[PDB]
Protein backbone atom coordinates (compact mmCIF):
# COMPACT_ATOMS: atom_id res chain seq x y z
CA UNK A 1 0.00 0.00 0.00
CA UNK A 2 2.38 2.72 -1.28
CA UNK A 3 -0.23 5.50 -0.96
CA UNK A 4 -0.56 4.72 2.78
CA UNK A 5 3.21 5.31 3.02
CA UNK A 6 3.05 9.02 2.14
CA UNK A 7 3.83 11.27 5.15
CA UNK A 8 5.11 8.34 7.26
CA UNK A 9 8.26 10.18 8.33
CA UNK A 10 8.57 12.79 11.02
CA UNK A 11 11.57 14.99 11.90
CA UNK A 12 14.17 17.03 10.00
CA UNK A 13 17.80 16.87 8.76
CA UNK A 14 19.41 17.80 12.09
CA UNK A 15 17.41 15.44 14.31
CA UNK A 16 17.01 12.91 11.44
CA UNK A 17 13.89 11.52 9.78
CA UNK A 18 12.13 8.66 11.57
CA UNK A 19 9.46 6.03 11.01
CA UNK A 20 7.06 4.52 13.56
CA UNK A 21 7.49 0.79 13.89
CA UNK A 22 5.77 -1.82 16.04
CA UNK A 23 7.92 -4.63 17.44
CA UNK A 24 7.27 -7.92 19.22
CA UNK A 25 4.15 -9.47 20.78
CA UNK A 26 2.18 -7.51 21.99
CA UNK A 27 3.80 -4.81 19.88
CA UNK A 28 5.96 -2.09 21.44
CA UNK A 29 5.95 1.18 19.55
CA UNK A 30 9.29 2.71 18.64
CA UNK A 31 10.46 5.66 16.54
CA UNK A 32 13.19 4.57 14.14
CA UNK A 33 15.77 6.72 12.24
CA UNK A 34 16.05 6.00 8.49
CA UNK A 35 19.74 5.47 7.58
CA UNK A 36 20.63 4.48 4.00
CA UNK A 37 24.26 4.61 5.20
CA UNK A 38 24.24 1.40 7.30
CA UNK A 39 22.68 -2.05 7.34
CA UNK A 40 21.65 -3.01 10.90
CA UNK A 41 18.27 -2.66 12.56
CA UNK A 42 18.95 -1.63 16.21
CA UNK A 43 16.82 -0.20 19.01
CA UNK A 44 17.46 0.99 22.57
CA UNK A 45 17.20 -1.99 24.90
CA UNK A 46 17.65 -0.11 28.20
CA UNK A 47 16.70 3.27 29.70
CA UNK A 48 19.01 6.12 28.62
CA UNK A 49 19.06 9.92 28.58
CA UNK A 50 17.52 11.55 25.48
CA UNK A 51 15.13 8.58 24.94
CA UNK A 52 11.66 8.11 26.47
CA UNK A 53 11.22 4.38 25.86
CA UNK A 54 13.09 1.25 24.73
CA UNK A 55 12.33 -2.26 23.55
CA UNK A 56 12.05 -4.65 26.52
CA UNK A 57 12.65 -8.11 25.12
CA UNK A 58 11.24 -9.83 28.25
CA UNK A 59 7.82 -8.45 27.32
CA UNK A 60 7.71 -9.95 23.84
CA UNK A 61 6.56 -13.56 23.61
CA UNK A 62 7.91 -13.82 20.02
CA UNK A 63 11.38 -12.45 20.73
CA UNK A 64 14.20 -14.96 20.26
CA UNK A 65 17.83 -14.22 21.11
CA UNK A 66 20.57 -15.28 18.69
CA UNK A 67 22.90 -15.74 21.67
CA UNK A 68 25.45 -13.15 20.62
CA UNK A 69 26.12 -9.40 20.55
CA UNK A 70 27.56 -6.90 18.06
CA UNK A 71 29.42 -3.56 18.37
CA UNK A 72 28.96 -1.03 15.57
CA UNK A 73 31.42 1.88 15.41
CA UNK A 74 30.86 4.94 13.24
CA UNK A 75 33.38 7.84 13.08
CA UNK A 76 31.18 9.70 15.60
CA UNK A 77 29.44 7.28 17.97
CA UNK A 78 29.01 3.56 18.61
CA UNK A 79 26.77 0.97 20.26
CA UNK A 80 26.85 -2.62 21.49
CA UNK A 81 23.58 -4.61 21.46
CA UNK A 82 22.26 -8.16 21.93
CA UNK A 83 21.25 -9.71 18.63
CA UNK A 84 17.80 -11.32 18.42
CA UNK A 85 14.88 -11.90 16.04
CA UNK A 86 11.30 -10.66 16.38
CA UNK A 87 8.12 -9.81 14.46
CA UNK A 88 7.69 -6.22 13.24
CA UNK A 89 4.79 -4.31 11.68
CA UNK A 90 4.87 -1.01 9.83
CA UNK A 91 1.31 0.26 10.46
CA UNK A 92 1.37 2.72 7.57
CA UNK A 93 1.84 0.55 4.49
CA UNK A 94 1.65 -3.12 5.45
CA UNK A 95 -1.19 -5.42 6.47
CA UNK A 96 1.03 -7.99 8.17
CA UNK A 97 3.98 -8.69 10.47
CA UNK A 98 7.44 -9.85 9.34
CA UNK A 99 10.27 -11.73 11.06
CA UNK A 100 13.46 -9.61 11.24
CA UNK A 101 16.83 -9.46 12.99
CA UNK A 102 17.01 -6.86 15.71
CA UNK A 103 19.86 -5.58 17.86
CA UNK A 104 18.97 -4.26 21.34
CA UNK A 105 21.45 -1.62 22.58
CA UNK A 106 22.70 -2.02 26.17
CA UNK A 107 25.75 0.26 25.81
CA UNK A 108 26.45 3.27 23.58
CA UNK A 109 28.57 6.38 23.24
CA UNK A 110 27.63 9.56 21.41
CA UNK A 111 24.82 7.72 19.64
CA UNK A 112 21.68 8.87 21.44
CA UNK A 113 22.13 12.68 21.37
CA UNK A 114 20.19 15.54 22.99
CA UNK A 115 17.15 16.69 20.97
CA UNK A 116 16.67 13.42 19.05
CA UNK A 117 13.17 11.96 18.92
CA UNK A 118 14.18 8.46 17.69
CA UNK A 119 15.16 5.47 19.83
CA UNK A 120 16.54 3.09 17.19
CA UNK A 121 18.00 3.00 13.69
CA UNK A 122 16.91 1.31 10.46
CA UNK A 123 19.88 0.52 8.21
CA UNK A 124 18.74 0.34 4.54
CA UNK A 125 22.13 -0.18 2.82
CA UNK A 126 23.31 -3.60 1.49
CA UNK A 127 24.16 -6.95 3.15
CA UNK A 128 27.88 -6.20 2.72
CA UNK A 129 27.80 -3.64 5.56
CA UNK A 130 25.77 -5.67 8.07
CA UNK A 131 27.50 -6.55 11.33
CA UNK A 132 28.82 -8.86 12.61
CA UNK A 133 28.69 -10.11 9.01
CA UNK A 134 26.74 -10.06 5.74
CA UNK A 135 24.93 -13.26 6.84
CA UNK A 136 22.82 -11.20 9.30
CA UNK A 137 19.82 -10.67 7.01
CA UNK A 138 18.99 -6.96 6.63
CA UNK A 139 15.65 -5.46 7.41
CA UNK A 140 14.87 -4.57 3.80
CA UNK A 141 15.98 -8.05 2.58
CA UNK A 142 13.54 -9.60 5.12
CA UNK A 143 10.76 -7.25 3.99
CA UNK A 144 11.26 -7.73 0.24
CA UNK A 145 11.31 -11.50 0.79
CA UNK A 146 8.33 -11.74 3.19
CA UNK A 147 6.10 -8.85 1.99
CA UNK A 148 6.22 -9.54 -1.79
CA UNK A 149 7.34 -6.01 -2.69
CA UNK A 150 9.73 -4.99 -5.45
CA UNK A 151 13.37 -4.54 -4.42
CA UNK A 152 13.14 -0.71 -4.46
CA UNK A 153 12.50 2.01 -1.91
CA UNK A 154 12.30 5.79 -2.16
CA UNK A 155 12.53 8.80 0.08
CA UNK A 156 11.25 12.35 0.17
CA UNK A 157 12.52 14.58 3.00
CA UNK A 158 10.43 17.72 3.49
CA UNK A 159 12.01 19.50 6.46
CA UNK A 160 14.26 22.12 4.80
CA UNK A 161 13.72 25.58 6.32
CA UNK A 162 8.46 15.26 7.89
CA UNK A 163 8.53 13.16 4.72
CA UNK A 164 7.91 9.81 3.11
CA UNK A 165 9.63 6.49 2.92
CA UNK A 166 8.09 4.34 0.18
CA UNK A 167 9.04 0.72 0.75
CA UNK A 168 8.64 -1.29 -2.48
CA UNK A 169 8.05 1.51 -4.97
CA UNK A 170 7.89 5.06 -6.32
CA UNK A 171 4.99 7.43 -5.62
CA UNK A 172 4.27 9.85 -8.54
CA UNK A 173 2.77 12.52 -6.22
CA UNK A 174 6.15 12.92 -4.49
CA UNK A 175 8.07 14.41 -7.42
CA UNK A 176 7.74 16.99 -10.20
CA UNK A 177 9.34 16.71 -13.67
CA UNK A 178 11.54 13.83 -14.86
CA UNK A 179 13.43 11.14 -12.94
CA UNK A 180 17.14 10.81 -13.75
CA UNK A 181 19.01 7.58 -12.93
CA UNK A 182 22.67 7.11 -12.08
CA UNK A 183 24.21 3.60 -11.75
CA UNK A 184 25.09 2.11 -8.37
CA UNK A 185 28.84 1.49 -8.67
CA UNK A 186 29.13 -0.90 -5.75
CA UNK A 187 26.46 -2.49 -3.61
CA UNK A 188 27.48 -1.67 -0.06
CA UNK A 189 26.70 1.94 0.58
CA UNK A 190 24.64 3.49 -2.23
CA UNK A 191 27.83 4.42 -4.11
CA UNK A 192 27.30 6.50 -7.25
CA UNK A 193 29.72 8.24 -9.62
CA UNK A 194 30.22 11.99 -9.34
CA UNK A 195 31.78 13.57 -12.45
CA UNK A 196 31.95 17.24 -11.56
CA UNK A 197 31.06 19.96 -9.02
CA UNK A 198 30.08 23.47 -10.20
CA UNK A 199 29.66 26.55 -8.01
CA UNK A 200 27.67 29.32 -9.77
CA UNK A 201 28.32 27.79 -13.18
CA UNK A 202 32.08 27.59 -12.59
CA UNK A 203 33.58 24.11 -12.47
CA UNK A 204 36.14 23.44 -9.74
CA UNK A 205 39.71 22.69 -10.88
CA UNK A 206 39.87 19.01 -9.84
CA UNK A 207 40.21 15.65 -11.50
CA UNK A 208 36.92 13.76 -11.29
CA UNK A 209 38.74 11.05 -9.20
CA UNK A 210 38.80 13.56 -6.32
CA UNK A 211 35.03 13.41 -5.97
CA UNK A 212 35.18 9.68 -5.58
CA UNK A 213 37.97 9.61 -2.99
CA UNK A 214 37.37 7.02 -1.92
CA UNK A 215 33.56 6.86 -2.50
CA UNK A 216 30.61 9.17 -3.24
CA UNK A 217 27.49 7.89 -1.40
CA UNK A 218 23.83 8.79 -0.80
CA UNK A 219 23.17 8.63 2.98
CA UNK A 220 19.92 9.75 4.69
CA UNK A 221 21.57 9.33 8.13
CA UNK A 222 24.18 12.00 7.45
CA UNK A 223 23.01 15.54 8.18
CA UNK A 224 25.25 17.63 5.96
CA UNK A 225 26.88 17.49 2.58
CA UNK A 226 30.28 16.09 3.51
CA UNK A 227 33.23 16.58 1.18
CA UNK A 228 36.81 15.19 1.27
CA UNK A 229 39.10 17.99 2.57
CA UNK A 230 40.61 18.91 -0.81
CA UNK A 231 37.13 19.22 -2.35
CA UNK A 232 35.84 21.11 0.71
CA UNK A 233 38.63 23.71 0.47
CA UNK A 234 37.99 24.23 -3.23
CA UNK A 235 34.22 24.53 -2.61
CA UNK A 236 34.66 26.99 0.28
CA UNK A 237 37.00 29.18 -1.82
CA UNK A 238 34.44 29.37 -4.65
CA UNK A 239 31.47 30.05 -2.36
CA UNK A 240 33.45 32.75 -0.50
CA UNK A 241 34.81 34.47 -3.63
CA UNK A 242 31.29 34.60 -5.10
CA UNK A 243 29.90 36.42 -2.02
CA UNK A 244 33.64 34.53 9.10
CA UNK A 245 36.29 31.79 9.15
CA UNK A 246 34.35 29.99 11.88
CA UNK A 247 31.27 29.87 9.63
CA UNK A 248 32.94 27.69 6.95
CA UNK A 249 34.12 25.33 9.71
CA UNK A 250 30.63 25.28 11.32
CA UNK A 251 32.10 26.58 14.58
CA UNK A 252 30.01 29.77 14.17
CA UNK A 253 26.53 30.90 13.12
CA UNK A 254 25.99 33.84 10.73
CA UNK A 255 23.23 36.43 11.17
CA UNK A 256 21.22 39.08 9.21
CA UNK A 257 17.96 41.16 9.58
CA UNK A 258 20.94 36.75 2.68
CA UNK A 259 20.25 34.02 0.08
CA UNK A 260 20.48 36.08 -3.14
CA UNK A 261 24.14 36.81 -2.26
CA UNK A 262 25.23 33.13 -2.69
CA UNK A 263 25.83 30.76 -5.67
CA UNK A 264 23.97 27.58 -6.70
CA UNK A 265 25.93 24.34 -6.19
CA UNK A 266 25.71 21.60 -8.86
CA UNK A 267 26.74 17.94 -8.67
CA UNK A 268 27.06 16.08 -12.02
CA UNK A 269 26.26 12.38 -11.99
CA UNK A 270 26.83 9.87 -14.79
CA UNK A 271 23.64 8.73 -16.51
CA UNK A 272 22.88 5.07 -17.23
CA UNK A 273 24.08 5.81 -20.77
CA UNK A 274 27.73 6.67 -19.93
CA UNK A 275 28.08 9.37 -22.64
CA UNK A 276 25.51 11.48 -20.76
CA UNK A 277 25.34 13.07 -17.32
CA UNK A 278 22.73 15.07 -15.45
CA UNK A 279 23.14 17.54 -12.63
CA UNK A 280 21.43 18.00 -9.30
CA UNK A 281 21.58 21.58 -8.12
CA UNK A 282 21.00 23.01 -4.69
CA UNK A 283 20.26 26.68 -4.11
CA UNK A 284 21.61 28.71 -1.11
CA UNK A 285 18.47 27.91 0.96
CA UNK A 286 19.62 24.30 1.27
CA UNK A 287 23.23 24.96 2.36
CA UNK A 288 22.95 28.23 4.30
CA UNK A 289 20.60 26.69 6.85
CA UNK A 290 18.38 28.80 9.14
CA UNK A 291 18.91 27.99 12.84
CA UNK A 292 21.10 33.17 12.22
CA UNK A 293 22.42 30.51 9.80
CA UNK A 294 24.76 27.50 9.68
CA UNK A 295 26.93 26.32 6.76
CA UNK A 296 25.45 23.03 5.52
CA UNK A 297 28.67 21.58 4.09
CA UNK A 298 31.50 20.07 6.20
CA UNK A 299 34.85 18.31 5.60
CA UNK A 300 35.21 14.51 5.50
CA UNK A 301 38.33 12.33 5.51
CA UNK A 302 37.61 9.69 2.87
CA UNK A 303 34.03 10.02 1.59
CA UNK A 304 31.83 12.41 -0.33
CA UNK A 305 28.49 12.04 1.43
CA UNK A 306 25.31 13.33 -0.18
CA UNK A 307 23.55 13.77 3.14
CA UNK A 308 20.19 15.25 4.17
CA UNK A 309 21.37 18.81 3.12
CA UNK A 310 21.08 17.67 -0.52
CA UNK A 311 18.39 14.94 -0.19
CA UNK A 312 15.97 17.58 1.16
CA UNK A 313 15.94 18.93 -2.41
CA UNK A 314 15.04 15.63 -4.04
CA UNK A 315 12.89 12.59 -4.31
CA UNK A 316 15.51 9.80 -4.16
CA UNK A 317 14.85 6.34 -5.57
CA UNK A 318 17.02 3.53 -4.27
CA UNK A 319 16.37 1.08 -7.07
CA UNK A 320 18.23 -1.97 -5.83
CA UNK A 321 16.57 -4.28 -8.39
CA UNK A 322 17.98 -2.24 -11.29
CA UNK A 323 21.23 -1.22 -9.53
CA UNK A 324 20.60 2.54 -9.93
CA UNK A 325 19.69 5.62 -7.90
CA UNK A 326 17.00 7.99 -9.22
CA UNK A 327 16.67 11.69 -8.55
CA UNK A 328 13.82 14.07 -9.18
CA UNK A 329 13.09 17.56 -7.89
CA UNK A 330 10.78 17.46 -4.85
CA UNK A 331 7.54 19.55 -4.76
CA UNK A 332 8.00 19.99 -1.03
CA UNK A 333 11.48 21.49 -1.63
CA UNK A 334 10.31 25.11 -1.62
CA UNK A 335 10.83 27.97 0.80
CA UNK A 336 8.39 30.89 0.62
CA UNK A 337 7.03 29.75 -2.79
CA UNK A 338 10.50 29.40 -4.32
CA UNK A 339 12.08 26.08 -5.44
CA UNK A 340 15.32 25.40 -3.57
CA UNK A 341 16.60 22.68 -5.92
CA UNK A 342 16.82 21.84 -9.63
CA UNK A 343 17.67 18.92 -11.89
CA UNK A 344 18.59 19.09 -15.58
CA UNK A 345 20.31 17.23 -18.41
CA UNK A 346 21.49 15.68 -20.52
CA UNK A 347 25.10 16.91 -20.68
CA UNK A 348 27.90 15.18 -22.65
CA UNK A 349 30.62 13.27 -20.76
CA UNK A 350 33.10 13.31 -23.69
CA UNK A 351 35.72 15.32 -21.81
CA UNK A 352 35.57 13.14 -18.67
CA UNK A 353 37.21 9.72 -18.15
CA UNK A 354 35.01 6.65 -18.65
CA UNK A 355 35.54 5.76 -14.98
CA UNK A 356 35.96 8.41 -12.28
CA UNK A 357 35.80 5.78 -9.49
CA UNK A 358 39.20 4.69 -8.05
CA UNK B 1 31.28 -19.12 -0.40
CA UNK B 2 27.65 -19.17 0.77
CA UNK B 3 25.75 -21.96 -0.96
CA UNK B 4 22.08 -22.91 -0.95
CA UNK B 5 20.86 -25.93 -2.87
CA UNK B 6 17.18 -26.89 -3.05
CA UNK B 7 15.94 -30.37 -4.08
CA UNK B 8 12.92 -32.67 -3.95
CA UNK B 9 10.48 -31.09 -6.41
CA UNK B 10 9.00 -32.93 -9.41
CA UNK B 11 5.61 -33.93 -10.77
CA UNK B 12 2.73 -34.72 -8.39
CA UNK B 13 -1.07 -35.14 -8.59
CA UNK B 14 -3.65 -32.75 -7.03
CA UNK B 15 -4.02 -33.84 -3.39
CA UNK B 16 -0.45 -35.11 -3.40
CA UNK B 17 2.51 -34.25 -1.20
CA UNK B 18 6.27 -33.57 -1.30
CA UNK B 19 9.25 -32.86 0.93
CA UNK B 20 11.58 -30.12 -0.28
CA UNK B 21 15.09 -29.80 1.15
CA UNK B 22 17.61 -27.01 1.06
CA UNK B 23 21.26 -27.77 1.83
CA UNK B 24 23.25 -24.79 3.15
CA UNK B 25 27.03 -24.29 3.42
CA UNK B 26 29.52 -21.47 3.84
CA UNK B 27 27.75 -19.65 6.67
CA UNK B 28 26.51 -20.46 10.18
CA UNK B 29 23.13 -21.89 9.22
CA UNK B 30 22.06 -22.40 12.83
CA UNK B 31 22.13 -18.55 13.26
CA UNK B 32 20.18 -17.64 10.10
CA UNK B 33 16.56 -16.74 9.56
CA UNK B 34 15.53 -18.98 6.61
CA UNK B 35 12.73 -18.38 4.09
CA UNK B 36 10.89 -20.27 1.32
CA UNK B 37 9.64 -18.12 -1.61
CA UNK B 38 8.12 -19.39 -4.83
CA UNK B 39 7.48 -18.11 -8.32
CA UNK B 40 4.55 -19.43 -10.24
CA UNK B 41 4.42 -19.00 -14.04
CA UNK B 42 2.86 -15.66 -15.02
CA UNK B 43 2.97 -14.26 -11.43
CA UNK B 44 5.26 -12.24 -9.20
CA UNK B 45 7.32 -13.80 -6.43
CA UNK B 46 5.24 -15.14 -3.49
CA UNK B 47 6.58 -15.63 0.06
CA UNK B 48 5.68 -19.11 1.36
CA UNK B 49 7.10 -19.48 4.88
CA UNK B 50 9.77 -18.21 7.26
CA UNK B 51 11.47 -19.99 10.18
CA UNK B 52 13.66 -18.37 12.88
CA UNK B 53 17.15 -19.65 13.51
CA UNK B 54 16.23 -21.86 16.50
CA UNK B 55 13.16 -23.25 14.71
CA UNK B 56 10.58 -22.22 17.28
CA UNK B 57 9.09 -19.27 15.32
CA UNK B 58 7.45 -20.24 12.02
CA UNK B 59 5.23 -18.04 9.80
CA UNK B 60 3.14 -18.97 6.70
CA UNK B 61 1.37 -17.27 3.80
CA UNK B 62 -2.43 -17.58 4.08
CA UNK B 63 -2.44 -19.51 0.79
CA UNK B 64 -0.37 -22.39 2.38
CA UNK B 65 -1.40 -22.22 6.04
CA UNK B 66 -2.43 -25.67 7.31
CA UNK B 67 -1.08 -27.48 4.22
CA UNK B 68 2.68 -26.79 4.42
CA UNK B 69 5.17 -27.28 7.27
CA UNK B 70 8.54 -25.50 7.41
CA UNK B 71 11.28 -26.99 9.62
CA UNK B 72 15.00 -27.18 9.94
CA UNK B 73 17.71 -29.50 11.15
CA UNK B 74 20.52 -27.18 12.34
CA UNK B 75 23.02 -29.99 12.96
CA UNK B 76 22.69 -31.14 9.30
CA UNK B 77 22.47 -27.53 7.89
CA UNK B 78 19.17 -28.47 6.21
CA UNK B 79 15.94 -26.48 5.75
CA UNK B 80 12.75 -28.35 4.85
CA UNK B 81 9.31 -27.62 3.42
CA UNK B 82 6.81 -30.41 3.69
CA UNK B 83 3.77 -29.86 1.52
CA UNK B 84 0.40 -31.62 1.79
CA UNK B 85 -2.79 -31.35 -0.25
CA UNK B 86 -1.02 -29.90 -3.27
CA UNK B 87 -3.08 -27.83 -5.70
CA UNK B 88 -2.41 -26.93 -9.38
CA UNK B 89 -1.73 -23.33 -8.36
CA UNK B 90 1.14 -24.60 -6.15
CA UNK B 91 2.97 -25.16 -9.45
CA UNK B 92 6.09 -22.94 -9.05
CA UNK B 93 9.84 -23.01 -8.55
CA UNK B 94 10.55 -22.97 -4.81
CA UNK B 95 13.63 -21.17 -3.50
CA UNK B 96 15.26 -21.22 -0.07
CA UNK B 97 16.58 -17.75 0.76
CA UNK B 98 18.72 -16.13 3.42
CA UNK B 99 20.24 -12.65 3.59
CA UNK B 100 19.58 -11.69 -0.02
CA UNK B 101 20.93 -14.98 -1.39
CA UNK B 102 18.90 -17.83 -2.89
CA UNK B 103 19.59 -21.27 -4.30
CA UNK B 104 18.95 -22.28 -7.94
CA UNK B 105 15.44 -23.42 -6.90
CA UNK B 106 13.46 -26.63 -7.34
CA UNK B 107 10.38 -26.97 -9.59
CA UNK B 108 7.15 -28.40 -8.26
CA UNK B 109 4.63 -29.32 -10.94
CA UNK B 110 1.11 -30.24 -9.78
CA UNK B 111 -0.79 -31.76 -12.72
CA UNK B 112 -4.35 -33.16 -12.95
CL1 LIG C 1 19.81 -14.05 9.73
Amino acid sequence: NFLAMVDNLQGDSGRGYYLEMLIGTPPQKLQILVDTGSSNFAVAGTPHSYIDTYFDTERSSTYRSKGFDVTVKYTQGSWTGFVGEDLVTIPKGFNTSFLVNIATIFESENFFLPGIKWNGILGLAYATLAKPSSSLETFFDSLVTQANIPNVFSMQMCGAGGGSLVLGGIEPSLYKGDIWYTPIKEEWYYQIEILKLEIGGQSLNLDCREYNADKAIVDSGTTLLRLPQKVFDAVVEAVARASSDGFWTGSQLACWTPWSYFPKISIYLRDENSSRSFRITILPQLYIQPMCYRFGISPSTNALVIGATVMEGFYVIFDRAQKRVGFAASPCAEIAGAAVSEISGPFSTEDVASNCVP
Amino acid sequence: QVQLQESGGGLVQPGGSLRLSCAASGFTFSSAIMTWVRQAPGKGREWVSTIGSDGSITTYADSVKGRFTISRDNARNTLYLQMNSLKPEDTAVYYCTSAGRRGPGTQVTVSS
